[PDB]
RNA sequence: CGGAAGGCUCAGUAACGGGCGAGUAUUUAAUCUCUAGAACCGGACAACCUCAGGAAACAGAGGGGAAAACGGAGUAAGAGCAUGUGUUAGCAUGUGAUGAGAACAACAGUGCAGGAGAGUAAGAAGCCAUCCCAUCAGUUAGUAAGUAGGGUAAGGGCCUAUUUAGACGUAGACGGGUACGGGGGAUUAGGGUUUGAUUCCGGAGAGGGAGCCUGAGAGACGGCUACCAGGUCCAAGG
RNA sequence: GGAGUGUGGAUUAGUACGAAAGGAAACCCACACGUGACCUCUGGUGCAGCGGGUGUGCGGAAGUGCAACUGCCAUGCUACGUCUCCUCAAGCAUAGCUGGAAGCCUCUAAGCUAGAAAUGAGUCCUGACUCUGGAAGACGGCCGGGAAGACGACCCGUAGUUAACAGCGGUGUUGUACGAUAUGAGCUUUCUAUUGUAGUAGCGAGUAUUUGAGACACUGGUUGUUACCACCGUCGU
RNA sequence: UAGAAAGCGACGCGGCUUUUUGAUUCUUCGAUGUCGGCUCUUCCUAGCAUGGCCAUGCAGCCGUGGCGAAGUGUUGGAUUGU
RNA sequence: CCUCGUCAUUUAAAUGGUGACGCGCAUGAAUGGAAUGACGAGAUUCCCACUGUCCCUACAUGUAGACUAGCGAACCCAUUU
RNA sequence: GAGCCUCUAGUGGAUGUUUUACACAUGUAAGGGAAUUCGGCAAAAUGGAUGCGUAACUUCGGGAGAAGUAUUGGUUCAAUUG
């Protein structure tokens, strides 16, 4: 049996084999239980750890919210772990599953330690990494840009983050530089735009308008007329 | 040493006693006692035989997997982990944006 | 945005299966004409990154991140009900469940929200014509009708409750056997007798039966689900 | 008196032997029938114990009779369950050794060796006549029990971890007591004060809480209370 | 297949048994309950299986004729009173 | 009679049952002959259901029985067994 | 005016002992289901009412309750015999 132990402080991962006595013990657990590393290691005392998810050793996932000790089929629709659909919207299909409770089917338990505490787990706690993307959105690249709840152009931002990029990172360097963008602000060709919409509708308004008026002029009796079919 | 769990009472079977009972569907079941096996027989919900381990557990007399209403460990805030920006460049960062904003 | 068309066959069906008229008691993405739009906020899913399962088919944890994708806020709009007034739109008044919305590029354009009328396609209907056996004479009880309600996109025993006994037959009912139906084909002085799986139109099916999600539209099978009859690969667990 | 009997599989081996086709020979393991015992498990049985309903009795409820029905089940008994069953000695038929009669020959006339699920012993059940020991008292009845039992007989106890009743621990069987309280498909609109307001209800199968409750047994564990120290006969010194 | 005698053995001749049916009338007619089955025990050997051996027309497998041996075995059914 | 007649069907297996056949020891017409319905505590064969009849017996209840108080006979008898 | 239970009125003795085996009246039984026996002898199974559905043959009356299947308690309502 594999061990997969991820911290999310630190964004780090590794993967241990487990001996005869430490799967013992996990057996009977089920994902979103807790318990102290002292039941896994010696020593690791106080270190809390949370089970999250894993594999029979025939392949089939563990399922977070069937109680059992056995395999199911169930019918799947989109958006049900375990079942990844793509070619037809509405599709539904039935596959085999496992329950969430821990037995000697088992090949891979996923957990998650809460805090390290003043242990020192090789790998784990040794790096620190951050995230893959950047917030594209105005409001959320504005609180990672340290300001809130006071107004600015964007353009600002940008050179504030930029610049922090060059000084902070680099000392000076033209790597980094990832191509920042934002959404959800409008920019001048927007303003314009904006602009014309207003000018359509008031031109619209003015024009019907006028007609009903224009035909009164001639057709005083415009019901009397027409309505004698 | 344990058999195994009784089917319908839900009670642990001690090693050397009871019987397994193999049905045409071809599933292969354990129980406890002729008692509970002709109650079976007989369609009687195990919910209303009122000393089952299986009846205790529905009524709430005793605590069972569904009271344990279990929830995913919430974590805190950490200093803006970003690609490239540096960790500490950020403890940093973000104090000095903190300042401007005042 | 399309995969509901086209292609193949004639098993089942004596019937909305076929010919002629009519346009409703109905729903319709695209397309046309007229008209036509001041709106804020929040998370995820897939791919990406780090581990990593399974014989394969196929899947896990953890962490970012978009939309014209999605859910909420206000706000226009707004079903039904009731009374006036104009059949009947419309308008007035009272009451209100519900409740949104796309811009982008300039090679100089392409899109998307609402209405009203068209246009295309279905659903349901009117009339008339349809094979053999009497060694098959009585058949039917949602059957025939009425009142009221549920259901549907919509009329209706379509379904249900209480009342009335009807409906159809020797001008062949009911049962059984047999059949894709026309436009047409072969023979022919005339009157006839025989055939139509088969370039066009319409119907039904996808081994046999039954259920279904998505969508404007399928009871779809080069979609899904279960049984029955058969098969294929395995490391025997799928 | 008497007790174990037989079958199959694997291995030798596709071997010897045969032209080929075919095709043998211990030890070990599984089983059947027979024999003798045993309840730990699993069936069966329901006398003690706990529950349920039908018809009719004791004014209602609760506790219950009679007719009998029905679900579970201690201890015990039982098989459809579990355990059980070989070794010596003398020698049959036969095949041999030495060897005369009968200078040769020859299992036999003397003598010797190998020899059967058969015979005789031991291990197994019954137990004649005996043998060794202690002591002036011994033994029987009467009283109370069972592991024993038709009655006798056998195994035991009588001032004590003795008996019986209670606590408090322990181990089981049944299935959640009485009474309260809340709810309940529905059906209904009563009363007091007093003019108009306020007060203001009934009837109901069942279900949930208090409640693994209540009932019942056994304890070679431990505390309290209560009862029991006799008597009669026979043989001996 | 040669050959009396592995196995057979014509035509004749001598015995044993009482389990078949006869033959006879000794005992019982002031009464010995009459066929078959069921149940249960013991005995006999003229030996079907199981153990030891001898002959063979005994290669092996399967057999056939004989010797000492009676310890343990020899079943479930259909028609029929049998 | 021969005789458990021969052929078919019912069973794993049929001295049985039913259907056929007929020189019938020794069938047969009010000494009444032949084919059916309804009804038999009448005789016979088979199937379904059901079961301690059986394989193969086990446990439990009531009443007698054993032992004890009160009461108290008969059949039979050459008898030494 | 069946069986079962009660009111009026009427009723009872060979003694004590938990009491083996074999009996006579009765209960229950795993898996199998007539293998038992001359022979299903004895026992088990079916059972009332309401509805659906009912063959050969027949003297046309019958067969016929043919066979084969389903329903049934308590409570609270509607409707008036369904
Ligand atoms: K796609
Ligand atoms: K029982
Ligand atoms: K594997
Ligand atoms: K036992
Ligand atoms: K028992
Ligand atoms: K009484
Ligand atoms: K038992
Ligand atoms: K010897
Ligand atoms: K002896
Ligand atoms: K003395
Ligand atoms: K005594
Ligand atoms: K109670
Ligand atoms: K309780
Ligand atoms: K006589
Ligand atoms: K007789
Ligand atoms: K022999
Ligand atoms: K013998
Ligand atoms: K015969
Ligand atoms: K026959
Ligand atoms: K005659
Ligand atoms: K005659
Ligand atoms: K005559
Ligand atoms: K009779
Ligand atoms: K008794
Ligand atoms: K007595
Ligand atoms: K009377
Ligand atoms: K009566
Ligand atoms: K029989
Ligand atoms: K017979
Ligand atoms: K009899
Ligand atoms: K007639
Ligand atoms: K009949
Ligand atoms: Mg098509
Ligand atoms: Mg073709
Ligand atoms: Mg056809
Ligand atoms: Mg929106
Ligand atoms: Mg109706
Ligand atoms: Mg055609
Ligand atoms: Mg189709
Ligand atoms: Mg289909
Ligand atoms: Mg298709
Ligand atoms: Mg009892
Ligand atoms: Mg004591
Ligand atoms: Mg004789
Ligand atoms: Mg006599
Ligand atoms: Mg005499
Ligand atoms: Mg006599
Ligand atoms: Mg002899
Ligand atoms: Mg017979
Ligand atoms: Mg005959
Ligand atoms: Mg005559
Ligand atoms: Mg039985
Ligand atoms: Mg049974
Ligand atoms: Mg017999
Ligand atoms: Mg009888």
């Amino acid at each position: 049996m594999k061990l997969n132990i991820s911290y999310p402080t630190n964004g780090t991962h590794k993967t241990f084999k487990l001996d005869f006595k430490a799967e013992q013990r996990l057996y009977g657990k089920k994902t979103l239980d807790t318990f102290d590393g002292s039941i896994i290691k010696p020593e690791w005392e106080g270190l809390q750890f949370q089970i999250t998810g894993g594999s029979d050793v025939q392949g089939f996932p563990m399922i977070k919210t069937l109680l059992t000790d056995k395999r199911k089929k169930l019918l799947l629709k989109k958006g049900d772990k375990g079942f990844k659909p793509v070619n037809r919207k509405g599709l539904r299909k039935r596959k085999t599953v496992r329950g969430s409770i821990i037995a000697s089917d088992i090949s891979m338990v996923c957990v998650s330690l809460i805090d390290a505490k003043e242990v020192a787990i090789e790998g784990l706690t040794d790096v620190v990494v951050g995230a893959t993307h950047w917030p594209k959105r105005f409001n959320k690249l504005k609180a990672k840009a340290g300001f809130s709840e006071d107004a600015d152009v964007t353009a600002e931002q940008v050179l504030k983050v930029i610049k922090d990029a060059i000084l902070e990172v680099n000392g000076g360097d033209i790597k980094k530089l990832p191509k920042l963008k934002v959404s959800r602000y409008q920019t001048e060709k927007q303003k314009e735009r904006k602009a014309e919409k207003i000018k359509l509708i008031e031109e619209r308004k003015k024009k019907s308008e006028k007609e009903r008026a224009d035909f009164l002029k001639k057709y005083p009796d415009w019901q009397k007329k027409f309505a004698t079919k | 040493f344990y058999e195994g769990t009784c089917v319908y009472s839900g009670y642990p079977v001690p090693r050397g006693k009871g019987t397994y009972f193999v049905s045409l569907d071809d599933k292969s079941s354990l129980f406890f006692s002729s008692k509970y096996k002709n109650f079976s027989d007989k369609k009687i919900k195990a919910k209303r035989v009122k000393q089952t381990l299986m009846s205790k557990q529905f009524c709430g007399k005793v605590e069972s997997v569904h009271t344990e209403k279990k929830k995913k460990i919430v974590v805190q805030k950490i200093v803006r982990g970003f690609p490239a920006l540096p960790k500490d460049a950020v403890e940093k960062i973000r104090e000095q944006n903190k300042d401007y904003k005042k």
